[PDB]
């Protein structure tokens, strides 16, 4: 633990790249998290919302 | 634009329709503005043969 300061640093940057990725996944009470399955699934007037 | 159709199409013509008339005769645009008239013409525009 003697480059903890350091090591924080890298922590904090990488843990937040990786909820800024996990984000993506989340549907954000849409039908689902992926583009691709609401154009495929729903017309433009359903799907742009 | 004016025309002559069914009783149960007029919800055909709306932005955002899924239907016969809205598809292979009259189309309207999703961003459209303005106003659908209709009213009965069973006096008018029917014959008894």
């Amino acid at each position: 633990s003697a480059l903890g300061k350091l090591q924080d640093v890298v922590n904090q940057n990488a843990q937040a790249l990786n909820t800024l990725v996990k984000q993506l996944s989340s549907n954000f009470g849409a039908i689902s998290s992926v583009l691709n399955d609401i154009l495929s699934r729903l017309d433009p007037p359903e799907a742009e919302v | 634009d004016s025309f002559v159709i069914r009783g149960d199409e007029v919800r055909q013509i709306a932005p955002g329709q899924t239907g016969k008339i809205a598809d292979y005769n009259y189309k309207l645009p999703d961003d459209f503005t303005g106003c659908v008239i209709a009213w009965n013409s069973n006096n008018l525009d029917s014959k008894v043969g």
